[PDB]
């Protein structure tokens, strides 16, 4: 049972793919084997520019996921899940103040993120 | 709120329809008119909410 994405790729270790969030509904349940699947494609997707708005959307739902993680999750682990989104608000930043030059871009409000 | 919506729903942004939902699904108490009420706002201004995140948040307040 591994805690971590990084854990599980080292063990481990063609077309433009469609939204990640087509199948995130079939991880309804055991929310934890899917933690490391969502922090992989967000990884996968951190290179490259994450074309536009994904990164965004991984981001927010990364966010989401930590909030509802160590909510009631084992205390040991508590605090450092707690650091870890922590981190994504540090995310946060680069998907709100670095998200994009706002040249040309739209951008994306994170008012989701404000309201989780 | 929902005045607001209803007068200027031209001049509005999806964070607004976003808070709305939220307020309206945070739910203090039950109440079969409330879930009605709810339905009914949804089905008219659809194609606004946030899917995925609208159904988290149902299932976390069951």
């Amino acid at each position: 049972v591994f805690y971590s994405y990084k854990t599980f790729f080292n063990y481990m270790n063609t077309y433009h793919p469609p939204k990640p969030s087509i199948v995130f509904s079939s991880f309804v349940t055991k929310p934890f084997e899917f933690v490391v699947f969502l922090e992989a494609c967000l990884a996968c997707y951190q290179q490259y520019e994450g074309f536009d708005e994904d990164r965004q959307v991984i981001l927010t739902t990364l966010y989401d996921l930590y909030l509802n993680l160590a909510q009631n999750d084992v205390p040991e682990r508590i605090d450092d899940w707690r650091s870890r989104a922590t981190g994504v608000l540090r995310e946060s930043n680069k998907l709100v103040y670095s998200a994009a030059s706002n040249n040309t871009s739209k951008r994306v409000d994170n008012s989701i993120m404000l309201l989780i | 709120l929902k005045w607001c919506v209803r007068e200027v729903p031209k001049m509005c942004n999806p964070i607004v329809y976003n808070s709305i939902l939220y307020m309206m699904i945070t739910d203090p108490r039950n109440d079969m008119i409330l879930e009605n009420d709810i339905i009914k706002f949804m089905k008219s201004n659809e194609n606004k909410y946030d899917l995925n995140f609208q159904l988290r948040l149902s299932l976390k307040f069951k």
